[PDB]
RNA sequence: GUCUACGGCCAUACCACCCUGAACGCGCCCGAUCUCGUCUGAUCUCGGAAGCUAAGCAGGGUCGGGCCUGGUUAGUACUUGGAUGGGAGACCGCCUGGGAAUACCGGGUGCUGUAGGCUU
RNA sequence: GAAACCUCCCGUGGAGCAGAAGGGCAAAAGCUCGCUUGAUCUUGAUUUUCAGUACGAAUACAGACCGUGAAAGCGGGGCCU
RNA sequence: UAUCCGGUAAAGCGAAUGAUUAGAGGUCUUGGGGCCGAAACGAUCUCAACCUAUUCUCAAACUUUAAAUGGGUAAGAAGCC
């Protein structure tokens, strides 16, 4: 059916968006960015294991897809169905394109075939958070979710607490501070700055 | 004891909207000048809707604006006929308040076969001193904003100078 | 609820209006039609006649524009005019006509010219302009800046003008809205103008509330009452400030000294006073609520 | 083939800058340009007559006329090979005075000023400029604290 | 100290709500005979001066938003010139000079020209 | 009645400006009125394509005769391409 | 050495435009489907779009920012006084 992965690989064109004049863009193949216990909280899972990048090259939504299942399958057959958080961090923005032969290289200019992530060097594709009695289950997760990318991709353990920005040292005496307030899957930083009824509002 | 803060009628608007054209609202305009004395001025409609019967540029509405005395004068007929009842739903949140009448001949005036029953739509500006500022030419401004008129102030100002109830739901 | 259309994005995409725009002043459409020059003229002045009614005032000032800010080469203000015989009225029609008439001969006096440009004198009210004169100074020449003000037929603003040209600056100008002028036949009178400038219209409606009732004109007309301005007395005396302005209109000031210098105003809270306030409200929130 | 409009590719040239559209406030229009004036082309959206072309934005040049609300102002275009000097009569807005010239005649000034004074004392005095020299000869007194040790801080992967 | 008129640069000048304003101003304000204009004396125009700073206006306030300006981000990203450097490629490292931008954290929050007041 | 007409508030333009798109534009360049024919007559200069020839298109002036506005001004077609 | 010009690399999207993930919060709206309701912004979920802070990821024909390399001028007798 569609081309080889082989034949899209390098960044080699300018990035084409489905947009005004890109259009009659077939759907992703990637659709579901994250799954697992998603509507879970701050404090319940701080481990964020990634798959970086260590090529500048195109992945496609096709491969996306596939390493999403594959290593979600083996962290609900490991740990547990509501074990683990995991975000796909690459979204299939980029139009690639596909002049088709039955004319000649007479006005050649492809039709849009697929979509396909861009990913820099040192990018992260996929995340991981759980436990810290987890690590090993997510590390297999990614390690065998590799195997349907091209390129190659480190695996890594972040020194962050879960999917938020801060250093996982510090996460729990911020929330002592009140630096850190839980929102979700994520958390929010409150500074001093914003008018003193905010700051009445906690402390109270 | 407070100076000019003085709650007043800033304007009274009278809207018949018959939504016709031609000679229907040639006949409600001289309800309202015969309501009002003075001439009205007729609106036009926005826009065309085949639903309505309206087609754009074309005179839906009759309309006026009376200020001072004979605004205040015909606010009270218009809540004679209603009353002295509105409710809170009538207020807007900027501090003006409307109501409908049913039939213009219950303010007081003659029926005709021909100048039939106009029904019609009282809405009150209410205002304070020093709200011209808004709409003055040169040295423009906002009216502050412990001067503006609440929904609450001008629900009291009703219930005190026409002694009206208010009635919820 | 709703969308807030005032968000953080609605402020930085924001753009204000110039100062004087915002404060409702300057019509900047307009200001560079009447003040740039013809860059060929170059650094030849571009005067413009600025005149402004305020609720209690008239102000009449000359001023061509520098880069700087434009400068005020003469002015004229209607609360002089006590010194030259007008009591009342200083932001009626006729007292328009003195304080502009003032602002010529006071702007003459300065170059000389009150000799040469004694201008009109008996005041017909007719299109009247100057005529530089051959072999002498040439005359004044300044543009009406009206501002923000309607500029229909009877503009106290044409008031000022007509008398600045009286006074004797060539400013430019058409009858078509002095009071006089008619909408429905287009011709002008020039003796409703002059009733305008002598102050007719006002005496002749103080004469009208007399008749009708006395109260109403004793509310109307109280500092006319006080001070003595009686109709009959009116025509006289705007005739009597015209002489005396035409006589001396030289400007001296007062010599203004004797100040203690002190702070009407409150002076701005230094960040260290701030810093504590906070400090402060913060400890006095714990303590409040260590006890509830 | 590209399309030889005037305009063509100046989306962003003749483009009022972010917060500054509206009003062209008046200085810009009420100042003196006399012939001889070193001045730098500049176009701008809000005024469109008098517009310069495209190739002139950027480009300095003298002013050679001067008419009511325009100045005439001869600048070197490049054509290939060959350098044009060409009179190009833009309206005011889309001109300033060019800073360029001012500093030397500062300099000039200076130097007069230089010239007159040490003639009397007979004290000759450096009027030509001089590129940076090398820094001469002098001490650093590490004083007290000896100097700070720096180790070239173990890679780690932080993404 | 501060205002009015005309301004220059146009948020360090905007917005929100809060407080305070002596005198002179500036206003709101009270009228429609006349000028002028409205469906409407609301606006506009005109004649006033009984009230009042309620509002506009000014000055201040807010661990305020915004803007302005420093730090950090970072010698990081990028990059001129160099090599018979690496690497299967993709890309990367060095030499040679140049060098940013968010988040995050500080500070600031109109200056001033001409003419005329008031605080004598 | 989600949509008719009226009224108050917010509203940096998110509308509109014949048409493609880009720029530009708020007491306007938008809308609504009033008056109009500068879309008129006539020399050269200049820009743009460029060979630095033409055409078209434009820019600044200058001389006429008008328009409009209280005026300063603006206007010799269409905000600019 | 002075001085203008720039909108590419980068960067940004808790700034516009457009795209786009997730949960917190919200009867904003309202709905369509429910379950417990005669029905009830009643209770309970839900999914629609919208909104209040956050959050994931983007742009040849987006951008508040914004390089390096780069293009003008100027650096005197044709000048000063
Ligand atoms: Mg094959
Ligand atoms: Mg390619
Ligand atoms: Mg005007
Ligand atoms: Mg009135
Ligand atoms: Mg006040
Ligand atoms: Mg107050
Ligand atoms: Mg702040
Ligand atoms: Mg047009
Ligand atoms: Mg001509
Ligand atoms: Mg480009
Ligand atoms: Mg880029």
């Amino acid at each position: 059916g569609r081309r080889p992965a082989r034949c899209y690989r390098y960044c080699k064109n300018k990035p084409y968006p489905k947009s005004r004049f890109c259009r009659g863009v077939p759907d992703a193949k990637i659709r579901i960015f994250d799954l697992g216990r998603k509507k879970a909280k701050v404090d319940e899972f701080p481990l964020c294991g990634h798959m970086v990048s260590d090529e500048y090259e195109q992945l496609s939504s096709e491969a996306l897809e596939a390493a999403r299942i594959c290593a979600n399958k083996y962290m609900v057959k490991s740990c547990g169905k509501d074990g683990f958080h995991i975000r796909v961090r690459l979204h299939p923005f980029h139009v690639i394109r596909i002049n088709k032969m039955l004319t000649g290289m007479r006005g050649a200019f492809g039709k849009p075939q697929g979509t396909v992530a861009r990913v820099h060097i040192g990018q992260v594709i996929m995340s991981i958070r759980t436990k810290l009695q987890n690590k090993e289950h997510v590390v297999e997760a990614l390690r065998r979710a590799k195997f349907k990318f091209p390129g190659r991709q480190k695996i890594h353990i972040s020194k962050k607490w879960g999917f938020t920005k801060f250093n996982a040292d510090e996460f729990e005496d911020m929330v002592a501070e009140k630096r850190l307030i839980p929102d979700g899957c994520g958390v929010k930083y409150i500074p001093n700055r914003g008018p003193l009824d905010k700051w009445r509002a906690l402390h109270s | 004891e407070n100076p000019m803060r003085e709650l007043r009628i800033r304007k009274l608007c009278l809207n018949i909207c018959v939504g016709e054209s031609g000679d229907r609202l040639t006949r409600a305009a001289k309800v309202l000048e015969q309501l009002t004395g003075q001439t009205p001025v007729f609106s036009k409609a926005r826009y065309t809707v085949r639903s309505f019967g309206i087609r754009r540029n074309e005179k839906i509405a009759v309309h006026c604006t009376v200020r001072g005395a004979k605004a205040e004068e015909i606010l009270e007929k218009g809540l004679k006929v209603r009353e002295y009842e509105l409710r809170k739903n009538n207020f807007s949140d900027t501090g003006n308040f409307g109501f409908g009448i049913q039939e213009h001949i219950d303010l007081g005036i003659k029926y005709d076969p021909s100048i039939g029953i106009y029904g019609l739509d009282f809405y009150v500006v209410l205002g304070r001193p020093g709200f011209s500022i808004a709409d003055k030419k040169r040295r423009t401004g906002c009216i502050g904003a412990k001067h503006r008129i609440s929904k609450e102030e001008a629900m009291r100002w009703f219930q005190q100078k026409y002694d009206g109830i208010i009635l919820p739901g | 609820f709703v969308k807030v259309v005032k968000n953080k994005a609605y402020f930085k995409r924001y753009q204000v209006k110039f100062r004087r725009r915002r404060e409702g002043k300057t019509d900047y459409y307009a200001r560079k039609r009447l003040v740039i020059q013809d860059k060929n003229k170059y650094n030849t002045p571009k005067y413009r006649m600025i005149v402004r009614v305020t609720n209690r005032d008239i102000i009449c000032q000359i001023a061509y524009a520098r880069i700087e800010g434009d400068m005020i080469v003469c002015a004229a203000y209607a609360h002089e005019l006590p010194k030259y015989g007008v009591k009342v009225g200083l932001t009626n029609y006729a007292a328009a006509y003195c304080t502009g008439l003032l602002l010529a001969r006071r702007l003459l006096n300065r170059f000389g010219m009150d000799k040469i440009y004694e201008g009109q004198v008996e005041v017909t009210g007719d299109e009247y302009n100057v005529e530089s004169i051959d072999g002498q100074p040439g005359a004044f020449t300044c543009y009406l800046d009206a501002g923000l003000a309607r500029t229909t037929t009877g503009n106290k603003v044409f008031g000022a003008l007509k008398g600045a040209v009286d006074g004797g600056l060539s400013i430019p100008h058409s009858t078509k809205r002095f009071p006089g002028y008619d909408s429905e036949s287009k011709e002008f009178n020039a003796e409703v103008h002059r009733k305008h400038i002598m102050g007719q219209n006002v005496a002749d409606y103080m004469r009208y509330l007399m008749e009708e009732d006395e109260d109403a004109y004793k509310k109307q007309f109280s500092q006319y009452i006080k001070n003595n301005v009686t109709p009959d007395m009116m025509e006289e005396m705007y005739k009597k400030a015209h002489a005396a302005i035409r006589e001396n209109p030289v400007y001296e000031k007062k010599p203004k000294r004797e100040v203690k210098k002190k702070r009407w105003n409150r002076p701005k809270m230094s960040l260290a006073q701030k810093k504590d306030r906070v400090a402060q409200k913060k400890a006095s929130f714990l303590r409040a609520q260590e006890r509830a | 083939t590209n399309t030889k409009g005037k305009r063509r590719g100046t989306r962003y040239m003749f483009s009022r800058p972010f917060r500054k559209h509206g009003v062209v406030p008046l200085a810009t229009y009420m100042r003196i340009y006399k012939k001889g004036d070193i001045v730098d082309i500049k176009g701008m959206g809000t005024v469109q007559k008098g517009m310069p072309h495209k190739c002139y934005h950027g480009k300095t040049g003298r002013v050679y006329n001067v008419t009511q609300h325009a100045v005439g102002i001869v600048v070197n275009k490049q054509v290939k090979g060959k350098i044009l000097a060409k009179r190009i009569n833009v309206r005011i807005e889309h001109i300033k005075h060019s800073k360029s010239r001012d500093s030397f005649l500062k300099r000039v000034k200076e130097n007069d000023q230089k010239k007159k004074e040490a003639k009397e004392k007979g004290t000759w005095v450096q009027l030509k400029r001089q590129p940076a020299p090398p820094r001469e000869a002098h001490f650093v007194r590490t004083n007290g604290k000896e100097p700070e040790l720096l180790e070239p801080i173990p890679y780690e992967f932080m993404a």
